[PDB]
């Protein structure tokens, strides 16, 4: 688990982040 | 050539670059507009023709340029643009009841965008259409490389 | 649209205004549609359980990532010279260069120095091991899952407390006295006496061996009976090294006074003595133990509650650099600025806060009737004289202060500083830990001065005119935000309460400013040795810019050059991140709505008229932000490019120093 | 903190020193005058103590600046009693034989402010002071 | 859409209705005051918040007071 | 069903959006004595035909600028604004009752008049969580 | 120093308030 | 008239307020404080 | 979160783990059941997310593993399996009258499996989708090896 900055990192910013701004899209946009 | 106004009190102009007879064969047969095309088409050529041209920034410009793994990097890229611009056609056709108005440069745009059905059909072209345009150029980058 | 789901006129907004006004009024609880005070005091009680977890998990984040990703362990074993890491860097961006140069403390990979006192306070508190912190931080976050479980259950009508619960408020303020500030005040000496004390003195003390050891020898037998004599043991020896038995005392309440010269830090026998104090004094005046309004309005009880935070916080700012409370925080120098500039900016902001909510309370809350001839009525009754007073003191202190330093700088630069009107600080010196108040001083002093007084003088011209005035007698009305009340009798832009928050937010940050500025040029002047630079300097304002801004601004922005990158990169860039951010808020407070308006108008023909870009349209029709939002976010560019341009100096001036 | 002439530092200052004047010996004359004031010791500049430093000039700054404070108000009256209407080619136009009056009757507030004390004629009524 | 209230004190001197670029107001007859007229705003979905009506309101304490909220298209001035 | 001549304007950008199909235009008509040029707000210059003239403006405020400044400069008070909805209801607004507004006629309420003048208006702190406005 | 037992233990608790969160939120909306 | 508006009548008073404090500072050496 | 029977006569209990938000959320928003989706999109979805998901244990687990012949395995094998699965929807969909019912998570499951249409429409984007996942996985595994 020294990778899991290498993963936590992308999967927060990018998918999270991502999937965050869909969401909100979605929300305000409904 | 000289600018003159279809229905004057709407806000276009026809003009020489919104309605020549070029410009309208060019606009009104790109996939968009093209008559006859099942929307996943329009989507699939919208798609390959983006997918392909995307992958020439990646893999010219950016940061491990020069090296065998630009090529990756360039389809990749492009395929993560084209995943991006997919979620943004899904999550768009979701929320969006607006229909493409007729216009100057085209009289009759369509239904494909316009539709919940059409924006999916052309999303899941784009899509398909995209991520294979970026592997396609890559593809040929090698080869023509090779040769 | 559906969102904001409480406020109908905004959800039937056909615009971005209506996402904008959502996300800037999703908290005004009491706004929302259909919000009777019952509910509206439920969902702020769930809310706050919401944000204590948020403070748990944050504190939980410290924690697990300095165990995870610090070098405590090696900090411990050398405080003086190992920097201590405040968490990795994994940014696939960074180049080699870079890696190598934030690959700093003797870690394997890039990281982040720390700069919050948070080594020094874990070590300070007892903590030794990356496992006592890994163990803190999975407690903290048990702690988080249990108060969000709580915000949930209490909102769930089984436990859905009713009105009567917060009606009694004296009730809490009496528990908050007590039950809450005098019990954790000597729990916290419980922890003191029995892990800190004795880590200190060089006994490791785990949850499985306290209940074994007995803190004082003569412990139970001083308990109930003769106690203050045996507590008061063998005093720590000066030879006493911090965690080792060298000189270890035995003495666990002390009165000793002055620093453990090894830490320079207040003993932490001293600690133990003040907290079990400060618990008695609560808990005796807990059992011991404007009504109207204060319970009436909430907005009253935060404004209180703000104006007590920023005096607290800037007392603990003033107090924790004077009066270090922690090992080897004395020492470090990045740190004890960083967390200085860091409160007093936390104490600006909660002071500015409760103006802010007095202005909200004097438009929401206050019935003038209520409160026949209480102290607000009497405040309001001579407003014209308050602001008179606040003004004449702001013009008087201002022009002099001002022109004092304006005399100095011309004088000085005729080469002639003979002629500086140089005043001591008499009563300065009268008073005097403390450093020595010089002319320069006592100029920054009357600045500091000037600027509060000006910025009280804002926030309170807001709140007292909050009601109205003669160019818009009935503000009420339209309460606290809103835009104006358009060009009609001269013009009434930024008329509004909210614009006293907006106009004094930036007297705030010209205040702290002058605040933070003084602290860490006179600090840097010491840390150098050349307190004489800033004693001869401070006199005229070209001292500051050349030997404060530009002297100490050399490392920072030499942090990445054409030549190389080293540790402060980050931080040069910070600085000029900041100076974008402070900018791009002239953009929104100098260029107002209606030159956007018409821009964005172009943009939406543009988009209709554009074949391929056509095909999609947006949902909310582009509309410019409002008036208001322009001064929203402005002050918001303005503030956060403030804090992080300032934030990157302070780090970057005092790191290579040291 | 100790007297400028004592002061090392000071005596420095006053060997190469910058004429303010024409006259050669401006400097030198300026350095004599200050050797009076006390002067820290590492600086060497004279130092302000809040009666010679402060007070005596505050007093004299406070004659003028009261002479020049009473002189407007005085030339306000005469506005207000002059004419109908006080501010047409009243405050936008200086009626000067009002003005130079209200001058001459300036400078004498010091005699002047004990009347003015008496029965609060300075002062007018809360319930007249126009405040919304 | 903003509400547009005329208050007691209105002298009927027309210059709000003239004012209004939406025309929200209409001069109506009121045996209130000895102008024998008052203002009306029926039309205050069409009210744009301009604010020329108080502008142009001679009286203190304007009689006429804009009260803007709940913005529409026809409120936000949208040509889109 | 609001029949003019649109008056001779060689089109500019300045006109109806997506908004005047989707939403609601408006109609500004009116008798011209001449064949004589006119601003047009959209931006340009427009020249009136003879007689009953029609013109698709975008919103309301378009109209009544066109009306209010230009057209009664001209003298032509003979303007009627109608707002048109995409089935194609065209509902006279401006001159409702037939006669400007500025002139009081019977037949119109009072619309939102208040009773109590600006200064007695209640405050908001005792009408905190009824759901009542200061002006209500 | 801090072993990956310990770290998956300290991901798998702050799961715990991550799914609390989500009902918290849920229930304050 | 002239003499009478502000502008003229300031213009003059403080091209000799300024030149008064011009002339003292000349003949006066630098005064930091009252002797 | 307690246990109660919707309609108590059927056998479907609505529980904290068929019937909660989060769980109707998650569910009723995955590619089978989400709203407005072609199911050729649909199929898109869910083939991408399996065969970029099969790609693993075929490429981590398999004979060959550890050689870099081990990714062209874990490509060749996903996307076998994803166009047996193809077919297995082909020939379902052959046979199939039966419609998704509305349960306790999914209130309107929708018609795109439940007509032979549906199906056809959804084993295409499934077939393009998996073979795609699984390529992309490989390309993805190739890729961060070499960077
Ligand atoms: C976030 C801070 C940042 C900023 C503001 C920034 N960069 Mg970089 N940045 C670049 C340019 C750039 C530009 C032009 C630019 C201007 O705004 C910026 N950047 C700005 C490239 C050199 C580089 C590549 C990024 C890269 O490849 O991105 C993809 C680029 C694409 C998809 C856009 C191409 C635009 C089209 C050509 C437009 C075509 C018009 C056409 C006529 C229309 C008609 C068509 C038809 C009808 C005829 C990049 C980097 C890179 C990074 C990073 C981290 C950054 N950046 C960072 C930034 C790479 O690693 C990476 C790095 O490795 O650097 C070498
Ligand atoms: C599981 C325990 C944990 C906690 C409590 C925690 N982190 Mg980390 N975390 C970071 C910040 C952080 C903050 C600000 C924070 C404070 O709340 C925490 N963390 C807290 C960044 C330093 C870095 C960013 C990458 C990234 O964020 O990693 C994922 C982090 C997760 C799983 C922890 C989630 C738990 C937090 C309690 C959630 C806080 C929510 C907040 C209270 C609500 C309000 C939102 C607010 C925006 C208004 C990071 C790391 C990282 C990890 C890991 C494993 C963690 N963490 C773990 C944790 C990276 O690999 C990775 C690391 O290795 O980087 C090298
Ligand atoms: C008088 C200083 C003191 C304080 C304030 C204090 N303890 Mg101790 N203390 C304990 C807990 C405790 C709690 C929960 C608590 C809360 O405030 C405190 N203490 C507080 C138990 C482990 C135990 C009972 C106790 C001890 C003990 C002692 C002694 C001497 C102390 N203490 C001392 C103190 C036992 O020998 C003995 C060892
Ligand atoms: C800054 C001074 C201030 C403080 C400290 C403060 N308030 Mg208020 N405050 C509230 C409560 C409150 C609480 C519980 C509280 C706790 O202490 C405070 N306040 C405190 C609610 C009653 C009410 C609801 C507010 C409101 O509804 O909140 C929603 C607003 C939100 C979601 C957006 C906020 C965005 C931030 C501004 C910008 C953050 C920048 C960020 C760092 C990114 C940087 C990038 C990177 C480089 C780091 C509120 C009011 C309001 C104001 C104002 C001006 C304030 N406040 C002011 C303050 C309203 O007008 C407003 C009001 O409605 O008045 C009529
Ligand atoms: C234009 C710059 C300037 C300003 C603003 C200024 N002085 Mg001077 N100014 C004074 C004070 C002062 C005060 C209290 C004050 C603020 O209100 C100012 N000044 C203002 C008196 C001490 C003194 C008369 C004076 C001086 C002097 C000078 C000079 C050059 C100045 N000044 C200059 C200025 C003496 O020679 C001359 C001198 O050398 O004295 C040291
Ligand atoms: C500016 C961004 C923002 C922040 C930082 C913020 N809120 Mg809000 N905010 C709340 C409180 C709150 C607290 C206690 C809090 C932190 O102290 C914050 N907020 C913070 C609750 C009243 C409410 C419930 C939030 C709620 O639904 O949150 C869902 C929970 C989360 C994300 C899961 C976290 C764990 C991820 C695995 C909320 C709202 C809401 C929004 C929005 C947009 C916001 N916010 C905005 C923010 C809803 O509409 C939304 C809304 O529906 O309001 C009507
Ligand atoms: C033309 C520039 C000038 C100005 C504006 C000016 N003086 Mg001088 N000026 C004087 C006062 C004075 C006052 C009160 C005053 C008011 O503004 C001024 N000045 C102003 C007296 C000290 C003195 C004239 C006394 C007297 O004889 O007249 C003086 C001089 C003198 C000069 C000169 C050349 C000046 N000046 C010059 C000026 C003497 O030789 C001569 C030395
Ligand atoms: C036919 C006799 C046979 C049997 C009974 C058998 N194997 Mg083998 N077998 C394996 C395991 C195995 C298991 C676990 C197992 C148990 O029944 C068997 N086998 C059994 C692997 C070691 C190996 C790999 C085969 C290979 O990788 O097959 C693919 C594996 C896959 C597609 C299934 C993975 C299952 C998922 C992970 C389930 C996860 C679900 C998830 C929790 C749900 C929630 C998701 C989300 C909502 C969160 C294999 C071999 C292999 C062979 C061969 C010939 C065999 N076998 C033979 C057999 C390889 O060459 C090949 C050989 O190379 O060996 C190294
Ligand atoms: C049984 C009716 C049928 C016929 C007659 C037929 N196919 Mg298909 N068929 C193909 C080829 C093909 C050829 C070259 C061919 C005639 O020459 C046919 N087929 C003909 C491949 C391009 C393509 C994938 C490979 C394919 O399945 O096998 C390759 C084709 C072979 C060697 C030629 C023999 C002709 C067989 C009658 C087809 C066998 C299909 C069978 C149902 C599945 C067998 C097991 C399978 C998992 C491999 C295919 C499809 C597929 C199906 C299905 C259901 C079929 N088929 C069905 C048929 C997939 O979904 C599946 C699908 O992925 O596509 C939508
Ligand atoms: C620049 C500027 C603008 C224009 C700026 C605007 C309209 C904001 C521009 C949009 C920004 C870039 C974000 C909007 C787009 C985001 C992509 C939205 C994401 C969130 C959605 C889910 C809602 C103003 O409107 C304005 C108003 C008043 C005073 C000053 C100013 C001002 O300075
Ligand atoms: S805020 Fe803008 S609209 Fe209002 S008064 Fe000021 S300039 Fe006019
Ligand atoms: S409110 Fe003013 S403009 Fe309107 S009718 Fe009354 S006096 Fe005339």
């Amino acid at each position: 688990s020294d990778i899991l900055p290498a993963i936590m990192t992308p999967l927060v910013v990018l998918i999270g982040g991502g999937a965050a701004m869909t969401a909100f899209f979605y929300y305000v946009e409904r | 050539l000289v600018k003159h106004g279809g229905d004057p009190l709407v806000g276009d102009l026809a003009t020489p670059v919104n309605s020549s007879g070029i410009v309208k064969a060019w606009i009104n047969n790109l996939p968009a507009y093209r008559k006859g095309m099942s929307a996943n088409a329009r989507g699939l050529e919208i798609g390959m023709a983006h997918g392909y041209y995307l992958y020439g920034p990646f893999a010219t410009s950016g940061p491990i340029r020069g090296t065998t793994m630009s090529l990756v990097s360039g389809v990749l890229s492009a395929s993560a643009v084209v995943i991006v611009l997919s979620v943004a056609i899904q999550i768009y056709s979701s929320v969006s009841s607006a229909k493409p108005l007729p216009s100057v440069t085209t009289a009759d745009p369509g239904s494909d965008f316009g539709t919940k059905e059409g924006w999916s059909a052309v999303g899941s072209g784009f899509l398909i259409g995209g991520c294979g345009g970026a592997v396609i150029a890559g593809v040929l980058s090698y080869a023509i490389a090779a040769f | 649209t559906k969102f904001p789901s409480f406020s109908q006129d905004l959800a039937q907004d056909p615009t971005t205004r209506r996402i904008w006004y959502g996300i800037a009024t999703v908290h005004d609880f009491e706004t929302h549609d259909g919000m009777t005070e019952e509910n509206l005091y439920q969902k702020i009680f769930a809310t706050h359980f919401g944000h204590l977890s948020i403070i748990f998990l944050w504190s939980a984040g410290h924690l697990f990532h300095v165990a995870w990703q610090g070098n405590f362990e090696q900090w411990i074993q050398d405080p003086l010279t190992i920097r201590p890491i405040a968490h990795a860097i994994w940014d696939p961006h960074l180049g080699d260069a870079a890696t190598q140069a934030f690959t700093q403390a003797g870690a394997s990979g890039p990281v982040d120095l720390c700069y919050s006192g948070l080594y020094q306070w874990w070590y300070t508190i007892g903590m030794r091991t990356n496992g006592d912190l890994y163990i803190g931080s999975v407690f903290l976050m048990i702690v988080a899952a249990v108060m969000l479980f709580a915000g949930w259950l209490h909102l769930q009508p089984k436990f859905r407390p009713s009105l009567a619960w917060f009606r009694d408020a004296e009730s809490q303020m009496n528990h908050h006295l007590a039950v809450l500030f005098g019990a954790s005040s000597l729990g916290w000496t419980g922890h003191l006496i029995h892990v800190a004390i004795p880590e200190a003195r060089g006994q490791h003390v785990g949850w499985d061996n306290f209940l074994s050891t007995m803190p004082h020898p003569a412990g139970l037998a001083p308990f109930f009976t003769g106690r203050w004599g045996v507590y008061a043991q063998n005093p720590d020896t000066a030879g006493h090294i911090f965690g080792t038995s060298e000189g270890a005392g035995t003495a666990i309440i002390t009165f000793i006074g002055g620093f453990h010269p090894q830490t320079e830090a207040l003993w932490l026998t001293d600690i133990a003595h003040h907290h079990l104090a400060i618990a008695v004094m609560y808990i005796i005046a807990g059992h011991m133990y404007l009504y109207d309004t204060y319970n009436e309005s909430l907005h009253f009880q935060l404004g209180f509650h703000l104006a007590a935070l920023g005096v607290i916080t800037s007392v603990v700012a003033q107090h924790m650099y004077s009066l270090p409370s922690y090992a080897f925080i004395s020492q470090d120098h990045v740190t004890q600025a960083a967390l200085y500039t860091h409160h007093q900016y936390i104490a600006g902001i909660l002071a500015i806060g409760a103006f802010a909510h007095g202005g909200i309370f004097f438009v929401r809350d206050y019935d003038p009737e209520r409160n026949k001839n209480n102290v607000l009525a009497r405040a309001l009754e001579h407003k014209e004289a308050i602001i008179s007073h606040l003004s004449w003191v702001s013009m008087f202190s201002g022009f002099h202060t001002l022109g004092v330093y304006v005399h100095n700088d011309t004088v000085v630069a005729f080469g002639t500083p003979e002629k500086q009107i140089l005043v001591e600080p008499i009563f300065a010196q009268w008073i005097q830990p403390f450093m020595s108040q010089g002319p320069g001083d006592f100029l920054v002093h009357h600045g500091i001065a000037f600027s509060l007084h000006v910025t009280v003088l804002i926030c309170v011209k807001g709140c007292l005119d909050a009601r109205g005035s003669k160019l818009m007698p009935d503000k009420k009305d339209f309460g606290y935000s809103f835009p104006c009340d358009g060009p009609g009798r001269g013009g009434t832009c930024d008329i509004s309460a909210w614009d006293s928050f907006y106009l004094a937010f930036f007297w705030m940050l010209n205040t702290i400013g002058w605040i933070v500025f003084y602290f860490n040029w006179k600090h840097l002047a010491i840390w150098s040795g050349n307190e004489a630079q800033f004693n001869t300097n401070s006199t005229y304002l070209m001292g500051w810019l050349r030997d404060y801004l530009w002297g100490y601004s050399a490392q920072l922005i030499n942090g990445y050059t054409p030549f190389g990158v080293n540790s402060l990169s980050v931080w040069a860039w910070i600085f000029l991140l900041g100076h974008l951010c402070w900018a791009t808020g002239f953009l929104f407070l100098i260029s107002w709505r209606g030159y956007w308006q018409e821009l964005i108008e172009t943009l939406v023909w543009a988009h209709q008229r554009t074949p391929l870009a056509n095909l999609v349209t947006w949902k909310d029709k582009p509309v410019a932000l409002s008036i208001v939002q322009g001064r929203l976010v402005g002050l918001v560019h303005f503030a956060v490019g403030y804090y992080v341009t300032y934030a990157a100096f302070v780090i970057g001036a005092t790191a290579p120093l040291g | 903190l100790v007297p400028c002439s004592e002061s090392p530092k000071f005596q420095e200052r006053a060997a190469k020193a910058r004429n303010t004047t024409a006259d050669p010996n401006s400097g030198q004359k300026r350095f004599e005058m200050y050797s009076s004031a006390l002067c820290g010791p590492e600086d060497g500049l004279p130092r302000i103590i809040a009666a010679g430093d402060f007070l005596i000039p505050g007093l004299f700054f406070i004659y003028i600046a009261g002479g020049i404070g009473n002189s407007s108000r005085n030339y306000q009256i005469a506005n207000r009693k002059k004419n109908a209407k006080n501010p047409a080619m009243g405050e936008i136009i200086i009626d000067v034989p009002l003005a130079v009056s209200s001058t001459i009757a300036g400078m004498a507030w010091p005699l002047t402010a004990f009347r003015e004390l008496t029965s609060g004629e300075l002062t007018v009524p809360d319930s007249d002071v126009t405040v919304s | 859409s903003h509400t547009v209230k005329i208050y007691d004190t209105c002298i009927g001197c027309t210059q709000c209705v003239r004012a209004c670029p939406t025309d929200v107001l209409e001069m109506v007859p009121w045996d209130g005051c000895k102008a024998g007229q008052i203002a009306s705003s029926p039309r205050t979905e069409d009210c744009v918040g301009c604010k020329r009506c108080e502008t142009a309101c001679p009286t203190d304490f304007l009689s006429i007071r804009v009260y803007l909220g709940a913005e529409t298209t026809r409120s936000m001035g949208l040509a889109y | 069903t609001l029949t003019g001549q649109t008056p001779l304007f060689g089109g500019s950008t300045g006109g109806l959006l997506s908004s005047a199909e989707t939403e609601e235009k408006y109609a500004i008509t009116w008798t011209s004595p001449k064949q004589q040029v006119f601003e047009m707000p959209t931006g340009g210059a427009a020249v009136m035909n003879e007689g009953e003239n029609l013109l698709y403006l975008a919103r309301k405020e378009q109209c009544l600028a066109l009306g209010l400044r230009q057209l009664r400069t001209k003298k032509i008070m003979d303007y009627k604004i109608y707002r048109v909805l995409p089935d194609g209801s065209n509902t006279l607004l401006h001159p409702k009752d037939g006669v400007f507004p500025e002139k009081s006629n019977e037949g119109r309420a009072a619309v939102n008049s208040v009773a109590r003048s600006i200064g007695e208006n209640p405050n908001p702190g005792a009408i905190k969580y009824t759901g009542k406005k200061a002006y209500d | 120093e801090l072993s990956d037992l310990q770290i998956v233990i300290a991901l798998v608790v702050a799961l715990l308030p991550a799914l609390l969160a989500l009902n918290l939120g849920s229930a304050l909306s | 008239k002239f003499f009478s508006t502000a502008p003229v009548i300031a213009l003059v008073f403080f091209t000799l307020t300024a030149g008064f404090l011009v002339e003292l500072n000349r003949f006066f050496p630098d005064i930091l404080f009252f002797p």
